[PDB]
């Protein structure tokens, strides 16, 4: 909506104040299509729009639109850090190394162009996605896979690389849980949702459930654990992890419902209900 | 391929076929010549294929290829059937130009296709080439007069 | 052998014209120690470069074959042998090479004083080694020396250009290094100003305004230099023009005003209103070009038309016959014209009247009938003037061609086709780019079915040796892009022609077929006329060994049909297999075999043994690892091209024969150079293809490590 204000500001200078917003709205706002007018009402010249010039090889077919931004990038970034860049030396490790995660990712959406089709191709990519898990696991998973997981298909590719990253969001503050689970409780697939179609993933449901003490709801949970001890506890691939987040919710859901109770007489029948929780 | 192949049998249930297969619309691989949906079909002529293609594939803008001529100069390259009434049933914007800057009138008059100012004046001097050559100067530059005399009719 | 039986075969002449036995037996004696100025243990070239090289100070040759080995001696001790620029190349190229140079035989000044040009080795110690020992030879050589020594002019002039590539590209390596840029230009410009070489004195003052403006200074230093531009521009008053031969002195000032100089805008107007006389005045062959080069960069529009009119007032009036060494002297690129070409460079077409290239358009259908008794067609400046433009539409620009089309056709001529293709491009009516291309010259024309076999259908006029009509006919068939023409009429007038028109003899034409036949064709989808015939055609590259060099030409069709391959190879397939044990026979060339088609081979999957015919050559190497010293020259390169193919073989480990070849490729990770590390990559492209290097984590990790 700023787009007309976001220009209504510019004019040379404020085109550097269209930067951090729309360089994140160019990919930011689902569509790459704001790069069209963006890449030429902002930089062809910065390292930022030289890396971003490449992506229209991805989004067409003509590799030159990636190309000299292997070699641009391989220089834009030995350059940026050469002098003191170490691994625990804090001012590395995380911008310069995200600006290098630019570089050894030229060869990587170019494999979902190069190798085709049925191949180790998913398992290699699985791999490109376990081998990405690396150098450790956190925060800014998104300036990165915001544009990287545009690797031919989004939670329908792997909702379990996410919403473990929406367990990073879950666990982070709800700007990082909510906005996510505003289009990741969309799944990307599945009415308010059906008590059978969200039978899609009890895990999206535990992305909705840990979320339903964020959403406060105890008695809909508790309804959903009641829908997980009557109707997946009747459902006796997804059916083996079930006991791993299902008695785990006859504790950690049953936990801060036992909160006025807790002693002597108040876990009595809530002894199991406790029984299964662990035994 | 395994989809841009039936673009070259333009067939339009072979295209209702590779629906169940649904590849991306305007071929998923656009060919690196920018032989897209019709930019491939219009570069090979096939309307029956430019009607089920606006239907499938009508997508966003489209593009340059990297030929610099979108498909509405590759349609003149195989004179695509009813592409005068199709680029009109699609908003094809009208400019649109080949590699000069000239709109493909000031391509098809350097042809002098009398046709390709026949569908052309049916669209409705004022197209100019890399160096400001009026349609009118790139038909006086080929002496291409069956277009210059259909550029007198248009003054 | 003791590169000294191949460095004595260049030392001394060992005929009337070596240098061809000096570029084979310093190009088969320097790319064989393989090493640099780091072989001293090169005193095995390099004393038989200091013995070369005295037998390069004594003879030099009287043809320059101890001079071109003199320049292939010291071009194999400046850059190849690497530690060169100040210890044994400023000692022994001023001890070769200045000792050879007081005298010069045949142009030692461009052989060994203009080698002392391209050493580029220290621009101040080349400014007291080569400018304080070259200003003693340029200075008792501006004048000759011992009149033999009568070539010290020669050795003026190509030495004075040449320490002015060392006031250029060493003292540009310092674009302020002051030669005395103003003062010794007065000498130089008075003491080869005579009638010596008057055309090589100039290039050292085309060096010292183009090395005084690199010294940009063009306002207080080419204005300290505007008298000695205003002694060179007076040198006509000053020396008349019959005293001290004023011709190429009147060709430096007028050549650096046109460049810069703060004087060309003040001299148009000054030394045009000198030489518009001096061109028209004696007619001189040096006073075409005292004029020529001033209006050529005076053109801007201020430099009046009193620039355009006099090279049209020498065109009309001093007879067109003025190309005058004499009144007829070979019908050619008239010498005004050889001024107004960089002048019409420099102006758009449809703006001058186009009657400034139609007074010339009658002197060239005049000229089209002129060289008919001479060359029998010159047209080379009609084409540099035809850049200009095309004008008019095709009002003139429909006729300024049917004429030139009849120019390069009737008697025996071609090579104008090498200039008539660039303007054939810029045209927005393609029109005669499509008309010249149905001439095709001899017999070969469109429309065909039976009777292609003659190719002795020749055009006469000035009759033929059919060898000049060899490379003067195949030069239409060499320029072409695979635009249009038929398979029957191009491929079968040319399956008729190209099979024989290659043999006899070499590749003259065949550099067009395999090129403009997979540029022209396939697809080509059922022509069973062109399946088992593109097979007939592919099986002239079995003996592409008609010459074992132009087999590089099938190595370039082998780094060429890498596309056309599979759908002319599933109805081969036993004569491929044969064309396969041909990659397996040859590529013989690039040490010994398999390489240029390495990846071209391994496409032929969904076929045969391809896995195994390549498995046996794999181990057959393994046991050559070479390093097994059993490779003495090339197997290292086959092992490793080997190997380089195995990278591209990308398929099977024959697990028990990938780890065991990897059980040498880590012994090989010891000794020699940049070889055995190409050798794990070339495996590791097909990683150990398990999902991990079983056990090679660590055995990579201490090789990594």
């Amino acid at each position: 909506k700023l787009a007309s204000e976001k220009w209504g500001t510019a004019k040379p200078e404020v085109k550097k104040a269209m930067a951090p917003l729309a360089a994140g709205a160019a990919w930011g706002l689902e569509q790459w299509d704001e790069i069209a007018q963006y890449t030429s009402v902002m930089k062809s010249q910065s390292p930022d729009k030289e890396f971003y010039d490449a992506i229209l090889c991805l989004h067409r077919n003509n590799f030159k639109k990636a190309e000299v931004h292997i070699f641009n990038a391989r220089d834009l970034l030995v350059t940026e850090l050469s002098a003191l860049v170490n691994e625990s030396y804090n001012r590395a490790y995380n911008v310069v190394v995200r600006a290098q995660i630019i570089a050894e990712l030229e060869e990587i959406i170019k494999y979902k162009k190069l190798p085709q089709n049925s191949d180790k191709r998913l398992t290699m990519r699985e791999t490109w996605n376990t081998r990405l898990l690396g150098c450790q696991k956190n925060i800014d998973v998104w300036q990165r896979i915001l544009r990287v997981r545009s690797l031919v298909i989004k939670p329908k590719e792997d909702a379990q690389v996410r919403i473990k990253f929406a367990n990073l969001c879950r666990k982070s503050g709800r700007m990082a849980l909510a906005k996510k689970v505003l289009n990741t409780l969309l799944e990307e697939t599945d009415d308010p949702d059906h008590p059978n179609t969200a039978k899609a993933s009890p895990p999206v449901v535990y992305a909705q459930l840990k979320y339903l003490w964020a959403t406060g709801l105890q008695d809909e949970a508790l309804k959903q654990l009641i829908n997980f001890t009557s109707r997946m506890a009747h459902d006796l691939v997804e059916d083996y992890t079930k006991l791993l987040a299902r008695c785990f919710l006859k504790q950690g859901e049953w936990r801060v419902c036992l909160q006025p109770k807790w002693r002597l007489s108040n876990p009595d029948s809530i002894l199991g209900s406790y029984l299964l929780a662990t035994h | 391929s395994s989809l841009h192949y039936a673009s070259y049998h333009g067939r339009y249930l072979i295209c209702v076929y590779l629906i169940q297969l649904g590849h991306d619309k305007h071929e998923l691989i656009k060919t690196f010549k920018g032989n897209t949906c019709v930019h491939l079909a219009l570069m090979k002529g096939h309307e029956q294929t430019l009607h089920l293609l606006l239907q499938q594939f009508p997508r966003f803008i489209n593009h340059r290829g990297e030929n610099g001529r979108a498909p509405i100069h590759i349609a003149c390259m195989n004179d695509y059937y009813q592409c005068l009434s199709l680029l009109i049933g699609v908003g094809a914007d009208l400019w649109v130009m080949d590699t000069n800057g000239d709109t493909p009138l000031h391509v098809c008059l350097e042809y002098g296709s009398i046709s390709c100012m026949k569908m052309l004046l049916n669209e409705g001097d004022n197209v100019r080439d890399k160096g400001n050559w009026k349609p009118i100067d790139v038909a006086q530059t080929f002496e291409v007069g069956n277009i210059y005399s259909k550029v007198l009719k248009e003054v | 052998t003791t590169f000294s039986t191949l460095n004595l075969i260049f030392d001394k002449l060992k005929s009337d014209v070596p240098q061809e036995r000096a570029s084979g037996a310093n190009e088969l004696s320097t790319t064989l120690t393989s090493l640099a100025r780091e072989v001293s243990a090169e005193q095995f070239q390099r004393f038989s470069n200091s013995l070369n090289n005295k037998i390069f100070e004594l003879i030099h040759g009287f043809t320059s074959s101890e001079k071109i080995g003199g320049i292939l001696a010291v071009d194999t001790l400046i850059s190849f042998y690497l530690s060169t620029e100040e210890l044994p190349n400023q000692t022994s190229r001023l001890a070769n090479y200045l000792r050879v140079l007081i005298p010069s035989s045949d142009i030692e000044v461009m052989r060994l004083a203009a080698n002392t040009l391209g050493r580029l080795t220290v621009p101040g110690g080349t400014l007291t080694s080569d400018f304080v020992e070259f200003e003693v030879r340029t200075c008792i050589d501006w004048l000759t020396l011992t009149a033999d020594n009568n070539s010290s002019s020669s050795k003026l002039e190509y030495r004075r250009h040449a320490a002015l590539l060392i006031i250029k590209a060493l003292a540009d390596n310092s674009p302020y290094l002051l030669y005395p840029y103003v003062n010794s230009i007065l000498d130089n410009i008075w003491v080869p100003l005579r009638d010596a070489k008057l055309i090589i004195r100039l290039d050292a003052a085309v060096a010292l305004g183009k090395c005084l403006t690199i010294i940009q200074d063009r306002d207080p230093a080419l204005g300290k230099q505007w008298f000695q531009r205003l002694f060179q521009g007076c040198t006509h008053g000053l020396s008349l023009n019959t005293n001290d031969s004023v011709h190429a002195t009147l060709l430096v000032f007028r050549e650096l005003l046109s460049l810069k100089a703060p004087y060309l805008r003040d001299k148009y107007d000054d030394i045009y209103k000198s030489t518009m006389k001096y061109k028209e005045y004696k007619f001189d062959v040096i006073r075409r070009e005292v004029y020529a080069i001033l209006p050529l960069l005076a053109a801007f529009d201020p430099a009046i038309f009193t620039k355009k009119y006099l090279d049209r007032i020498m065109v009309h009036y001093l007879r067109y016959l003025k190309n005058i060494d004499m009144n007829a002297a070979n019908n050619s690129d008239k010498p005004f014209i050889l001024v107004s070409i960089g002048d019409i460079a420099f102006e758009v077409g449809s703006s001058i009247s186009p009657y400034m290239t139609l007074i010339l358009d009658n002197i060239r259908e005049g000229l089209r009938t002129k060289f008919k008794v001479r060359k029998q067609f010159e047209k080379d400046l009609f084409y540099c003037i035809g850049k200009l433009a095309c004008a008019l539409g095709p009002a003139f620009a429909k006729h300024l061609n049917k004429d030139l089309l009849n120019l390069m056709l009737n008697c025996p001529m071609s090579d104008h086709m090498q200039e008539t293709l660039m303007i054939l491009n810029e045209k927005i009516p393609s029109l005669e780019s499509t008309v010249n291309s149905r001439i095709l010259n001899l017999l070969s024309i469109s429309l065909s079915g039976e009777k292609f076999i003659q190719s002795n259908q020749y055009d006469f006029n000035n009759q033929f040796s059919i060898e000049k009509a060899r490379k003067s006919r195949n030069q239409s068939f060499m320029k072409k892009t695979g635009e249009s023409n038929d398979d029957i009429t191009d491929a079968q007038i040319l399956i008729q022609c190209f099979k024989m028109l290659q043999l006899i003899h070499h590749q003259y034409s065949l550099t067009e077929f395999v090129r403009l036949i997979t540029i022209s064709y396939i697809e080509h989808e059922d022509s069973s006329v062109r399946k088992l015939a593109a097979l007939t055609s592919c099986d002239l590259f079995i003996k592409d060994d008609i010459c074992k060099q132009t087999s590089v030409h099938a190595l370039h069709s082998v780094s060429e049909v890498l596309s056309k391959l599979l759908m002319i190879a599933i109805t081969d397939p036993v004569a491929e297999i044969r064309l396969e044990i041909l990659q397996h026979l040859g590529s013989n060339f690039d040490p010994q075999l398999a390489q240029p088609d390495n990846l071209r081979l391994l496409f032929m999957a969904l076929n045969d043994e391809i896995f195994g015919i390549q498995l046996e050559a794999i181990k057959i190497i393994g046991r050559l690892s070479s390093v097994n010293p059993a490779y003495v020259v090339p197997s290292l390169r086959k092992t490793l091209l080997e190997l380089l193919t195995q990278l591209k073989f990308s398929n099977m480990p024959k697990k028990k024969e990938e780890s065991a070849t990897l059980l040498c490729t880590l012994i090989n990770s010891s000794d020699e150079v940049a070889k055995p590390y190409i050798d794990p990559i070339l495996d590791v492209i097909l990683p150990k293809c398990q999902d991990a290097s079983s056990a090679v984590a660590s055995t990579a990790l201490k090789v990594l490590g």
